[PDB]
């Protein structure tokens, strides 16, 4: 929702870095001659960076050794496809991605071997045990850059993530419309939260992700990306329990589109019927079990299989857990909707609250200067006799005598 | 484990508490080598030959398209 | 009102054992059934609602079942906690009435009763009274039936039984029957006997005594 | 945190009238629909009444057995939710808790269980008094016990209210000994017997005490079990 | 263009429910009975909803 106030990066720029180094004259020689042994090693660069280095085809020790002398039975004919359809198909996938893919295939990277790559990895054994138990998680934050074929071996760089904030508390908040419910159509007026997605704990402050589609959540564990997030205060999960702190103005969003909806959250769902849209909330056994009236309600999935709002029928969510419900008046009562701002996106509470002092400081204040205005006299006639005061008019002095 | 979720009548929301972190704060680098072999040409008309000289074909243009492909970053 | 009827009132199983009791109604209650466990004196606890939902907090061996008439509460792996009782409950329209009930015990090995009696007390008859006491002691199964002879004459409306829970260790109940007489009619005859039938013995023992020794 | 406590339970005379209150902390009572279910002694759970939530009206629902007898309501200013028992029979004698109605959804008027459970308050209906017990000796015999293992015992007799504690030469015996549980007496009063399973060989020579305290009453009997003659 | 006026739904919150019906013990069981037959079946799972 929020999206638009995230900043721009770039994503591969790193792995980028690493793969021009590889262009340089002798760069490909020292991984060649530090795999000539082994199938991983530990390369540190020109520039002094220490990379991780992975064999995981050798087309030269056996086209060289096992065919070369045939071409100087048929079992060696499909041993030289089972040996050759890695390479095409890694082609393949590079030549439709331009050379960068994401999420990292299997082609490109086998589990064997991405477990192998995340075991020598240098950080800690809780993040080894992460990636290791997510290793599809993993691949879909990973990229895969082409670098170079040179004298004699192809080469890509596969750009893995690494989590510098693990164990934290994170928590995510789901948003709906908040409308009067009156009986005109265009009477109403609409106020919603734009804050929703996720939030994390991160050294000392939080981490906001308003884009909760691109974190992936497995379990109770959520992996989400900094990268396209917002560095908050702490204060910032007051809007929760006291939308109208002082400490932080929390932002809102004003319309006077009250159309029906729900949003079906990670135990329940979220329902904003307004007009005359039925919406419902019904069991798979018992059937309806609830009939909305007219306002923004919550209902549990403790109990509840569907949700139905108008002609749309959507499936909550059933997942073990607590679900508690907190009263509380709509805010939008609190408002007059003569002086509502209705035009309002990236809008807050303090943004509103101003407007709506300023749109009514004119009317004060005008009448405090034209009521009255009036209680003055004007300008006489201005011709060319004397006009002397009476009654309210000018009247013309010659009257006298 | 053990998730909550709270809902609030006065905005119209719900937080749902009760997960863990696993942010992706910095990156990784690491090469990946496939060692080619330097043939110049099947030099050599029966079934199994055929074969396998057609599949030759397969990796000397696979490596040519990736040859045409590093041309650009 | 809606009627229940659960099935078996009793079982006996082991530790380990898959057991399964089962709920009958009389309408379709929709799947609105809930299985409880009460421990003896303690409050029940939810374990199951709708028809196969689980309640938060209940280990995964309790399973829902069942569907229209007939609901099935299923356990998998039993486990020394779970012997208690267990009722069902409809939750269709009121009145929100409760199963039967089905008592789970441990189950054992045959052991036939040790089987006494006690004649009423000196103290006791000068008072007006008169109890003649039976016991069957440290037996299994639970079921027994004993019979008051009162000069070869079966009396019934005069007894009153009394069982204990089933032992924490040896897993055995035993039972004590009271046969309460007035003093002028326990003076009237001479023979009191208490005859004990119970599967473990192969004839119903007849332990009795005389007015007098 | 969840705390459902009901009060005011104890004797009262058949006939009269006894009023049962549920003190409720730890969530939102107003929003919350409450129950009462009883449980007689020996016999299974009986459903007695429901109280709905504000949000669904104020409708009480109750059973067949006490309907037009009990009556259920609800103090939200101060969370408590009464049962009013009026006309009281011998029947009713049983352990009244206290549930919570578990909505369909958050907020719902459909239940699918019985959330919370009081732990209970006992309510004991009869028309007897205060009354200490009588101890009477469930004597063997001296010229035939049987097996080689012999039972003796004591029969405490005739007592109000429950219940009754009896320990054996002073908490020295216990294997063996089995503390039957009260039977409630066609006159209205309780009995039990405590019986304990010694070697024949000791019934001669060892003396063999129950002590039985009744706290109603204030009674201490100690009653020696010797055989017959 | 009024895409933010669109609620939002989990999609595949009826799939997953299923699925977290047959980690259920002998859930699959009663799938591997079914299909030793035949290669098709309809069945009722433990919760009573049919699924082929
Ligand atoms: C989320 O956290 C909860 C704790 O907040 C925790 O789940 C707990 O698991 C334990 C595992 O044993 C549960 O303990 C038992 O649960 C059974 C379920 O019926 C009870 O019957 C047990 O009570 C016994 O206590 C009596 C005392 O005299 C015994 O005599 C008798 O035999 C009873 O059986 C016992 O409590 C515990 O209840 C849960 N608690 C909750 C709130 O779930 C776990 O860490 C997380 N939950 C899950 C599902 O992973
Ligand atoms: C920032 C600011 O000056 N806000 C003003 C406040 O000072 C004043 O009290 C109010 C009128 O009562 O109008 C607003």
């Amino acid at each position: 929702f929020l999206g638009f106030l995230l900043g721009v990066g770039s994503a591969i720029a790193s792995g980028v870095a690493v793969c021009k180094v590889l262009h340089l004259e002798g760069e490909v020689n020292k991984i060649k001659s530090a795999l000539l042994s082994t199938n991983k090693a530990v390369v540190s660069l020109s520039n002094g960076v220490s990379v991780l280095t992975f064999k995981v085809l050798d087309l030269k020790n056996y086209i060289d050794k096992q065919l070369l002398p045939i071409l100087n039975n048929i079992e060696t004919v499909i041993e030289f496809q089972q040996k050759n359809n890695r390479l095409l198909e890694i082609t393949r996938e590079f030549s439709v991605n331009a050379g960068v893919t994401t999420p990292v295939s299997t082609y490109m990277l086998t589990n064997s071997e991405l477990l192998s790559l995340i075991n020598d990895m240098p950080i800690t054994n809780d993040q080894k045990k992460l990636m290791s138990n997510n290793v599809q998680i993993v691949r879909q934050q990973s990229y895969s850059i082409m670098c170079i074929i040179k004298e004699e071996v192809l080469a890509y760089v596969v750009q893995l993530p690494l989590y510098g904030v693990i164990d934290t508390p994170c928590w995510k908040l789901h948003t709906s419309p908040l409308c009067t419910t009156n009986t005109k159509e265009g009477s109403n007026i609409c106020l919603t939260r734009t804050d929703r997605g996720w939030y994390c704990d991160n050294a000392g402050s939080v981490s906001f992700f308003p884009q909760a589609e691109t974190c992936k959540v497995q379990s109770n564990r959520v992996f989400c990306d900094t990268m396209n997030s917002l560095t908050l205060p702490s204060e910032v999960n007051l809007c929760n329990v006291d939308i109208f702190n002082p400490k932080y103005d929390c932002k809102i969003m004003t319309s006077k589109t009250d159309v029906s909806s729900s949003v079906i959250t990670s135990l329940g769902a979220i329902v904003s019927c307004y007009g005359k849209t039925k919406c419902t909330a019904s069991n798979k056994n018992r059937g309806i079990i609830k009939t909305f009236s007219n306002g923004c309600d919550y209902v549990s999935n403790k109990g509840v299989d569907t949700v139905s709002v108008g002609n749309t029928l959507y499936y909550v969510n059933k997942q073990e857990g607590k679900s508690l419900y907190v009263k509380g008046e709509p805010i939008i009562n609190f408002y007059d909707p003569l002086v509502f701002p209705s035009d309002e996106f990236d809008a807050s509470i303090s943004q509103v609250n101003e407007k709506i002092n300023q749109s009514l400081a004119f009317i004060r204040k005008s009448d405090e200067l034209l009521s009255a205005i009036g209680g003055y006299i004007p300008e006489a006639p201005r011709d060319g006799q004397a006009y002397v005061r009476k009654d309210g008019e000018w009247v013309l002095l010659s009257t006298f005598l | 484990q053990n998730i909550t979720e709270e809902f609030y009548q006065s905005t119209c929301s719900a937080v749902s508490k009760g997960y863990l972190s696993a942010l992706r704060t910095g990156w990784y680098t690491s090469v990946i080598t496939i060692e080619l072999s330097n043939i110049k040409e099947n030099k050599c008309t029966d079934a199994k030959v055929k074969l396998i000289k057609q599949e030759l074909d397969k990796y000397k243009n696979a490596v040519t398209e990736l040859q045409l492909l590093m041309q650009s970053t | 009102d809606i009627q229940m009827t659960q099935s078996p009132s009793s079982l006996s199983a082991s530790v380990g054992d898959r057991v399964t009791i089962t709920c009958r109604t009389s309408q379709d209650v929709r799947g609105a059934l809930a299985w409880y466990q009460q421990k003896p004196g303690k409050a029940p606890k939810l374990l199951i609602f709708d028809a196969s939902s689980l309640e938060t907090g209940v280990p995964s061996r309790f399973s829902g079942s069942g569907s229209g008439t007939v609901f099935t509460l299923t356990i998998s792996s039993l486990q020394p906690e779970d012997f208690a009782a267990y009722y069902c409950q409809q939750f269709l329209d009121f009145p929100f009435t409760f199963g039967q009930g089905t008592r789970l015990e441990i189950k054992r090995t045959v052991a036939a009763p040790s089987v006494f009696i006690f004649p009423p007390s000196d103290e006791q008859l000068k008072s007006g009274t008169a109890s003649v006491v039976c016991l069957l002691n440290n037996f299994y199964p639970r079921e027994a039936k004993v019979q008051w002879k009162v000069d070869n004459a079966l009396q019934s409306g005069n007894s009153q039984e009394s069982v204990t829970e089933q032992d924490s260790k040896d897993s055995t109940y035993s039972l004590s029957s009271t046969l309460t007489l007035s003093k002028a009619d326990y003076e009237k005859h001479k023979v009191y006997a208490c005859e004990v039938t119970h599967q473990g013995l192969s004839s119903p023992v007849t332990k009795s005594f005389n007015r007098g020794e | 945190e969840v705390q459902l406590v009901e009060s005011g339970g104890g004797l009262v005379r058949p006939g009269r009238s006894l009023r049962l209150s549920c003190t409720v902390s730890g969530f939102s009572f107003d929003d919350s629909a409450m129950s009462w279910v009883r449980q007689a002694p020996g016999k299974g759970l009986e459903w007695i009444s429901f109280i709905k939530s504000k949000t669904y009206g104020g409708t009480k629902e109750y059973a067949a057995s006490v309907k037009g007898r009990f009556t259920i309501s609800r103090d939200d200013s101060k969370n408590i939710a009464y049962l009013q028992m009026n006309s009281l029979k011998t029947e009713d004698t049983a352990v009244y808790y206290c549930t919570r109605g578990a909505p369909y959804g958050g907020n719902s008027d459909y239940y699918y269980g019985l959330d919370v459970w009081g732990q209970g308050t006992t309510v004991t209906v009869s028309s007897a008094s205060t009354k200490g017990p009588s101890v009477f000796p469930l004597a063997p015999s001296s010229k035939s016990t049987s097996g080689g293992t012999a039972a003796l015992g004591c029969l405490v007799k005739d007592y109000f209210p429950e219940p009754v504690t009896v320990s054996w030469n002073s908490g020295a015996l216990t294997s063996g000994v089995h503390t039957f549980p009260a039977v409630l007496q066609s006159s209205g009063l309780y009995s039990l017997s405590s019986v304990v399973t010694v070697p024949s060989s000791s019934l001669g020579t060892q003396t063999y005490i129950c002590n039985v305290n009744h706290k109603p009453s204030n009674t201490k009997v100690d009653k020696k079990v010797e055989p017959k003659s």
